């Protein structure tokens, strides 16, 4: 199924965009969602306005190399209270498409990723933009979590058979869970988790302040990922663990080296507790959040309760997992063994009732558990987009005249609905 | 004459003790506080809330000092003073939605009512309800009451109705009246009977005011006739429409001339003899409280690198009307010397404003009528 | 200048001052939560005329009033698509700025070229005259950018070789 | 997220106004009576204070919670003078001054602190209060200084030393500068 | 409810809050630790002393003044200044607000990315502006075309404006405004 | 009465406020919210040096948040403790809601349909072990309303924040095997409203925030009538949107949520969690209901409190209830829609009857150890406290 050519997945990320072409097995490419301008605001000379007649007047470039661009101010239409730059991402969207990945968008098909959180406008006024700009064949924009779902049927072994169950999703500005049973789910009981990977790599950035030096101030965070992502994790006690790395070696005490890039000469420095230390707001969540602190195992909780019995024993049978952020190495542990404990700790109330009864009926435990979690979600979106029974249901362009131009001032949803 | 807003409430009506003291009000909403003349300052007396429904008009006897209170609930009382605040004191009615405005006959005897329900709730006292109780007039009338007038004798009564036509009638209750005098316009009066009609469904009858005795009354709608009835002419009619902006208000100042105040804020006369349909005006009555000499370049100044408004005219001299005739003027009255010999007349606006005024610079006429 | 836009504007607030009526009255018979009184209009005699007014022969307004709310439709003599599909890349990037500015009968609405909502509320609100005496005239205004958009537009026409050529 | 929650409330609290007294391990002197050497109340604030500071509110309880305010703001209290003692031995000087150098109290307005605390309705409250505190003050000292450094035979620890500022709430008890 | 607004220059200290008549923070700019010995117990004492206590203390104090070329130069020299200056001159947090800062021209450069660091990575402040300091002259005169002056003690500059174009060539700034005369 | 206006009490044990007072008081003479709540923390920041009190009960409780720990310990407006239960009556007593001492007295209360009385029992016998008084009265909650008026027949039907009831009524017995209730009101379509509000970006902290919600819910909410013509009406013109300063002073932008969250009420599927919600209900109910029954309650069953002191939704309903009854039974007969005479049931009394509803009772009945139950009953272990 194509125009001439057929479904593609890009998936739209609010740090790095996502992509591959079709035939391919994974993400060819991951990349920063960045484009610089010069904003130097000298608005001086010989002026003029009112006429668009042909430039000599644009000074700008877009893309991964635009970081290095002197005077033009490397903006990203990643969102972030910045929203309003949807203007600008067309316009990159078409540099991307027509003279990076150097394609045709009204020959191929597509999919293309928003947040839960979405307001209609930004998405339908570049809808006219798809379908008479872009004048695609056949697209969707999916909620991002709708390419994930094909990971879950690429492990497709025995019993990948329902879909009930629990993902745990995480990342850089968004975390996310969701109480999906065979798709439906309730709106105060998914959830949302503001809380991410920002909201750490710059409290890291006062971590500097205990060991360490010697960096422009903004490749100080550059360093602070670097060092961090291969060496972090968590402890059952900080003093039992201060006591290791005062004492008992390399081991704790490792030692990172690289460039003060000042002017590209060398440092070497300081690795250690700051290992342990790092990682711990998912247990605690005020980090981010004083605000609304609660952490990982509370917020399962938070979700469980409404949940009603008869899905807790699958709930038992079918947790499952998202992102890079839960691919992580005995945190998952951990907190897994103890939130097992909280919730045997939650079920024991019960022997008020028949008194020292304590038995379990027999239920069933297992969860996601691979480094594929980071490489699939192109690779099963491309195929998503491409099953046959896309293209018709994805808003082809007269799915779109019979949705945006035909409607808005004319039943927008004839009313509210009614 | 002088002006003050000492805080800018949205007046939405104003009454008193009869020595014009204890302003009370119709607020924003549901949240009343009465203030008073403190002097010629205005400063709070009292808190009101348990009327609820916001407040509409009210009926304050203001000798008696029993405000019957009216609004969109019928929790509706005569507020007293009961020494320490006025305070409730309850009315039994078949309204429903509301109650728009209430009305003594005259020698207090009870009042008349405009409900949210096409009608007249002719409400008498109960000693025995330990407050009021209701009869009904759902017809012969066919939709409700804007603003009412008893003529003196107290169980005659005038009405303007969202029913349109121009309705003359008697309301007589047998356990709290007896029937009126032979009534020159009709004289079957019982209750919910109709005396007389003018042909007019002239728009919504909007203000409606007897002469000084009440021989001839005139009417105006909020579609803005100018209209009158006189029985001594035989049960004689006049109606006209003014030239000016759209009526708050009309009331007669003699038997013979009136004043009337619409949304170009400032009052206009008219002016009458007998003359059956001769129904004239006199011109605009007012002057301004302000002259030229206002400004302050500094913040003009500021505030055109900003640019709010900012770009001038004399009708910001009035919050956009010009005249200081604001976002809207809200209401007229006289002060003393009545509608015969005034001292003193004022009025209300949006800006939350006592103001008082310039009347006998225009006292410079005699006698009016002429039987024709 | 075109000066019989003064008879015809002067003549338009002649009407919004002969008719400045709009204010309010909840319920009698019905509920007390005030309507879009224009819309749900059942009845004659409480309310304002409804008006249609040319300019000359395709160029009209229509005017629709209940006693509280009001409609206004304005028509322009223009009819070609280079004329409207272009200004309506704009009446399209327009509808959502509506909702920054709360009066539109939020569409460019056929037979005239757009429609308006408005009530007792805004004469409760901030000002008087200097309102509509902005308002009518902005409208003009706002039809004065046309030329201004114009030569804009005609001046991205102007980007076409100047650029693809004149590289060369 | 809960902290190391304080175990160190007892039945054993009688109070001085609104808050604990009881045989605690302070081995300065002020009316409580004392316990063996011991990871007490004021570990559950400082050895654990690498898990209390970085909370910006709390699940308090009860009076000893009240008093445990000082016990744990206290700590980064003294870590405005620790970094001018660079070396320990200037702290060996200031393990003289802690037990010396009393904190404000209630019944005085401006000092906030009558939100919680109980005013010297009676003076006793005061009188019994002052000498309460002197032994807590340097029994912090000595503990802090002891547990952490020699001269420079050890040496300051900005790794958690830097939480000087940085505090429970990020709030004090009193000593803004140094 | 309000930003920061201050000449936080050379002179007399000038500073309050946007939409006052005037500042309230006005005293002298000053750093002043003692030499003296640290005599009679009962006196009890901090290490140094800013403008009205430099006074209270003056007889005791080695009395400075960062002011080099115009410049109140050192970051050490204000943080202290500025602490007392916000949390208790002002009695406030500078975190309240964005802050209407001011500059001159004719800095070394860097100098504003290190004040920065201070401003927001000590003072973490959520915004400010650092407005040219002949600009802040225009909202009070009311003018747009024209000459401004400038001469209290520590930075001298002459604007031109005709509808802005302040002239690079023929503005006149220099490193003090009334001061070395009194040499 | 035959004694003294002291000495005998009413009150209404309601989920929003509780409404109480000397039995006859002219109102429910004091009114509080239900709340209560003892120290914990809110602050983060040097301020407030307050000294004046600790804990605190409902009408001084409201300033306070989390400078207390509050609580509702509940399940249905029905409570799972005992105690500050306790403190809440020990602060009542005082001029505090009553001004009053017990066992010299009596009292007039109310009890949940399927209470699980054994904890009502435990509870009564420690206010026989404390409060003591010489004769009380307790009856089933909705019975009460009948009595200002000394009504027989309908549905008896109630809401609020906390719950709703339904119960089927004829000649005073309300029909047990075949009654309703619905065991919510405002509280969790708070919850669901507020969900609406995080996607607007208002993705404010509930544990200081849900209750803003009330502010408005209690001061000025309301329900159009129109209904459906006004979903046509709200996305075609979209001007017809509100909005509000949350008073620390933020203007928060509003859509129909204000009055669309009772969608939920008659589509509980809004939530997810179905229904065809509390109109179908009423008309299973009225399916249910016998032919003369039925015909009289187009103008014969019966409200309650101030949830119903309600614009526009009653309107709405009649108006949808001249639909299923001519869609489903009549299936196409219509020439008597109006000739089933329809008048209003909800009245302007259903403001102050949350607990003068009681009090028309005890008006011909203080004098009655006919009616009262007592402490004896309880100190006898007799099988209940009543007469």
């Amino acid at each position: 199924m194509a125009g001439r050519l057929p479904a593609c997945v890009v998936d739209c990320g609010t740090g790095y965009t996502k992509l591959g072409y079709a035939g391919n097995t994974e993400p060819q490419f991951i990349i920063p969602s960045c484009i610089a301008i010069k904003e130097s605001a000298k608005v001086g000379d010989q002026a003029q306005r009112r006429v668009m007649k042909g430039v000599d007047d644009l000074d700008f470039f877009i893309g991964d190399e635009a970081i290095e661009k002197p005077t033009y101010a490397t903006k990203w239409p990643i969102r972030h209270g910045i929203v309003e730059d949807w203007d600008l991402m067309e316009r990159f969207m078409e540099q991307v498409i027509f003279k990076y990945l150097r394609a045709e968008p009204e020959d191929h098909y597509f999919l293309l990723t928003e947040p839960p959180l979405n307001t209609p406008e930004n998405r339908e006024y570049t809808a006219e933009i798809m379908f008479e700009s872009f004048n695609v064949p056949g697209l969707y924009i999916a909620v991002q979590a709708v390419l994930a779902l094909a990971a879950s049927w690429t492990s497709r072994q025995v019993g990948e058979r329902t879909l009930t169950g629990t993902v745990i999703d995480s990342g850089d500005g968004v975390t996310h869970v969701i109480p999906v049973a065979e798709g439906y789910v309730i709106g105060s009981c998914i959830k949302h988790i503001p809380i991410a990977g920002r909201d750490i790599t710059y409290f890291i950035q006062q971590l500097l302040r205990d060991r360490e030096v010697g960096i422009p101030p903004e490749q100080s965070l550059e360093t602070a990922k670097a060092v961090k992502e291969r060496y972090s994790y968590v402890c059952p006690d900080l003093v039992k663990e201060f006591n290791k790395y005062d004492t008992d070696g390399s081991k704790w005490i490792k030692q990172y080296t690289g460039i003060n890039a000042i002017s590209k000469k060398e440092f070497s420095i300081d690795v250690g507790y700051e290992r342990f230390l790092g990682p711990e707001i998912f247990f605690h969540p005020e980090f981010a959040n004083p605000d609304f602190t609660q952490p990982i195992s509370e917020v399962v909780d938070e979700v469980i309760q409404n949940c009603p019995i008869d899905v807790r024993r699958p709930l038992y049978k079918n947790i499952v997992l998202s992102g890079g952020s839960t691919m992580f190495r005995d945190f998952g542990r951990r907190l897994q063994r103890d939130l097992k404990r909280t919730v045997d700790a939650r079920l024991k109330l019960s022997e008020e009732l028949s008194g020292g009864r304590l038995k379990p009926k027999p239920i069933d435990v297992q969860v996601i558990t691979h480094h594929m979690q980071r490489y699939a979600v192109w690779f099963g979106g491309s195929m998503l987009a491409s099953t046959p029974e896309f293209y018709q249901v994805c808003h082809t362009k007269k799915d779109y005249e019979e949705i945006g131009p035909s409607i808005c001032r004319h039943n927008p949803v004839f009313g509210v609905m009614s | 004459m002088a002006y003050h807003s000492f805080l800018v409430e949205p007046i939405s009506c104003h009454a008193w003790n009869k020595d014009r003291t204890q302003i009370a009000i119709c607020p924003n909403n549901h949240e009343v506080h009465i203030y008073e003349k403190s002097g010629n300052k205005w400063v709070q007396v009292h808190e009101l809330k348990e009327h609820n429904g916001q407040v509409t008009g009210v009926d304050w006897a203001p000798d008696s000092n029993r405000i019957v209170t009216c609004g969109t609930d019928r929790n509706a009382y005569v507020w007293t003073l009961k020494g320490r605040t006025w305070k409730p004191t309850l009315v039994i009615l078949r309204i429903n939605r509301a109650a728009r405005c209430v009305r003594w006959a005259p020698n207090e005897k009870k009042f008349a009512v405009g409900s949210g329900s096409r009608v007249i709730s002719i409400c008498y006292f109960e000693q025995e309800n330990d407050w009021w109780v209701c009869k009904h007039i759902k017809k012969p009338i066919r939709s409700t009451v804007l603003s009412l007038d008893w003529h003196p004798n107290s169980v005659l009564l005038a009405a303007g109705s969202c029913d349109f036509k121009c309705r003359i009638f008697s309301a007589y209750i047998k356990e709290v009246e007896e029937r009126p005098a032979p009534t020159p316009w009709g004289s079957k009066m019982p209750f919910g009977e109709l005396m007389f009609e003018s042909s007019s469904s002239c728009g919504w009858v909007h203000g409606v005011c007897f002469s000084a005795n009440g021989s001839r009354v005139a009417w105006v709608s909020h579609d803005s006739t100018v209209c009158l009835a006189d029985a001594d002419k035989k049960m004689a009619v006049a109606t006209l429409a003014s030239e000016t902006l759209p009526l708050l208000a009309v009331t007669f100042i003699t038997e013979s001339s009136l004043v009337a105040a619409g949304h170009d804020c400032f009052p206009v006369l008219f002016t009458y003899d007998s003359a059956a349909g001769k129904l004239s005006f006199g011109g605009r009555l007012d002057v301004p409280k302000q002259s030229s000499q206002r400004g302050l370049t500094a913040r003009e100044r500021f505030q055109n690198l900003d640019k709010k408004a900012s770009s001038e005219g004399s009708a910001a001299a009035g919050a956009g009307l010009d005249s200081l005739h604001k976002n809207s003027v809200s209401q007229i009255s006289v002060l003393s010397g009545g509608k015969a010999k005034c001292s003193q007349f004022c009025t209300t606006g949006m800006d939350g404003g006592m103001s008082i005024w310039d009347v006998r610079s225009l006292e410079s006429a005699l006698k009016d009528l002429k039987i024709v | 200048m075109t000066a019989t836009l003064r008879p015809y504007l002067s003549a338009v607030r002649a009407t919004l001052q002969a008719a400045l009526c709009l204010e309010n009255f909840s319920s009698q018979v019905v509920e007390r939560h005030n309507k879009p009184e224009v819309e749900v209009r059942s009845s004659k005699e409480l309310l304002l005329q409804p008006v249609t007014i040319s300019r000359n022969e395709k160029e009209k307004v229509l005017i629709e009033g209940s006693i509280n709310s009001v409609r206004v439709s304005i028509a322009v003599k223009q009819a070609d698509e280079i004329e409207k599909i272009l200004c309506h890349k704009f009446m399209r990037f327009m509808m959502m700025r509506a909702e920054n500015f709360f009066i539109l009968r939020r569409k460019p609405v056929e037979g005239y070229d757009i429609s308006f909502l408005i009530t007792n509320f805004h004469t409760e609100q901030m000002y008087k005259h200097k309102l509509v005496d902005f308002v009518i005239h902005f409208m003009e205004e706002i039809d004065k950018e046309i030329s201004e958009m114009k030569l804009s537009v005609n001046a991205r026409a102007r980007i076409v070789a100047e650029e693809f050529l004149k590289n060369f | 997220m809960p902290a190391y929650h304080s175990s160190l409330m007892d039945p054993d609290t009688k109070l001085i106004g609104n808050m604990a007294l009881l045989p605690i391990r302070s081995q300065f002197k002020g009316p409580a009576p004392r316990e063996t050497k011991d990871t007490d109340i004021v570990d559950e604030a400082i050895y654990y204070f690498k898990a209390n500071v970085f909370f910006k509110n709390y699940e308090i309880k009860n009076e000893a919670d009240r008093t445990l305010i000082y016990i744990t703001l206290y700590i980064s209290e003294c870590l405005k003078k620790l970094q001018k003692c660079n070396s320990k031995s200037q702290g060996e000087k200031e393990m003289y001054t802690l037990g010396i150098t009393n904190f404000p109290i209630p019944g005085e307005p401006g000092f906030p602190l009558n939100a919680i605390y109980a005013k010297p309705a009676n003076k006793q409250e005061d009188e019994v209060m002052r000498a309460y505190l002197q032994q807590l003050r340097q029994e912090t000292g000595l503990r802090l200084c002891e547990k952490v450094f020699d001269p420079q035979n050890d040496k300051p620890s900005k790794w958690w030393t830097c939480f000087v500022k940085r505090q429970f709430m990020n709030k004090s008890l009193s000593g803004p500068g140094q | 409810t309000t930003a920061l607004v201050c000449d936080n220059g050379s002179g007399l200290v000038k500073a309050g809050f946007a939409g006052d008549d005037a500042p309230r923070a006005v005293f002298p700019s000053i750093v002043g630790r003692p030499r003296h010995q640290g005599v009679m117990v009962g006196m009890g004492q901090k290490d140094s002393y800013v403008g009205d206590e430099a006074q209270s203390k003056r007889g005791i104090l080695t009395l400075k003044y960062p002011i080099e070329h115009g410049i109140i130069t050192n970051w050490d020299d204000m943080e202290k200044i500025w602490h007392h200056t916000f949390y208790n001159e002002l009695r406030v947090a500078p975190e309240e607000h964005p802050t209407l800062l001011t500059e001159a021209p004719l800095n070394p450069k860097a100098n504003r990315e290190k004040m920065t660091q201070i401003m927001f990575e000590t003072f973490n402040v959520p915004a400010m502006y650092v407005a040219i300091q002949a600009v802040l002259s225009l909202y009070a005169s009311g003018r747009t075309t024209g000459i401004v002056l400038d001469s209290g003690d520590g930075v001298t500059h002459n604007v031109p404006i005709y509808e802005g174009y302040a002239l690079p060539h023929a503005i006149m700034r220099l490193d003090l405004a009334g001061r070395d005369l009194t040499d | 009465m035959d004694s003294q206006g002291r000495k005998v009490v009413v009150c209404d044990n309601g989920t929003g406020f509780v409404k109480c007072g000397y039995a006859g008081s002219n109102f429910p003479e004091h009114i509080f919210p239900a709340l209560v709540g003892r120290p914990i923390i809110r602050s983060t920041t040097k301020v407030g040096n307050i000294e004046i009190k600790d804990l605190m009960v409902g009408d001084e409780a409201s300033e306070l948040r989390s400078m207390l720990e509050v609580n509702y310990p509940m399940e249905n407006g029905i409570v799972r403790n005992w105690d500050d239960m306790k403190h809440l009556w020990d602060y009542t007593f005082g001029p505090e809601k009553l001004n009053i001492d017990t066992r010299n007295c009596k009292i007039l209360l109310t009890e949940p349909p399927m209470n699980p009385t054994k904890n009502r029992e435990k509870i009564v016998e420690v206010m026989f072990e404390t409060y003591q008084f010489s004769g009380v009265y307790v009856a089933i909650q909705a019975v009460l309303t009948l009595y200002a008026q000394g009504l027989l027949t309908g549905v008896v039907v109630d809401s609020g924040d906390g719950v709703t009831h339904i119960c089927p009524v004829y000649e005073g017995f309300s029909l047990p095997h075949l009654t309703r209730r619905l065991d919510i009101a405002g509280r969790d379509i708070t919850r669901y409203l507020i969900k609406l509000l995080l996607l607007r970006g208002y993705a404010f902290n509930h544990s200081a925030d849900f209750e803003t919600v009330r502010m408005i819910k209690e001061k000025l909410c309301y329900v159009g009538y129109n209904i459906e013509q006004e979903q046509k009406l709200a996305l075609e013109t979209t001007v017809l949107v509100e909005s509000y300063t949350l008073p620390d002073g933020r203007i928060i932008k509003v859509g129909g949520e204000r009055f669309e969250a009772p969608e939920a009420l008659f589509q509980p599927h809004l939530i997810n969690v179905e229904g065809v919600g509390v109109a179908e209900l009423l008309f299973n109910t009225i399916q249910a209901a016998d032919i003369d029954t039925r015909s009289e309650f187009y103008k014969h069953i019966v409200l309650s409190g101030g949830s119903t002191m309600y614009p526009g939704l009653p309107s709405r309903l009649e108006r949808e209830l001249k639909q299923l009854y001519l869609e489903r039974v009549l299936k196409g007969d219509v020439e008597k829609l109006s000739k089933f005479k329809i008048r209003i049931e909800d009245p302007p009394r259903r403001k102050h009857m949350v607990f003068l509803g009681g009090a028309v009772l005890a008006d011909i009945m203080k004098d009655k150890d006919n009616f009262w139950m007592t402490r004896q009953e309880y100190q006898e272990k007799g099988v209940r406290v009543l007469e």
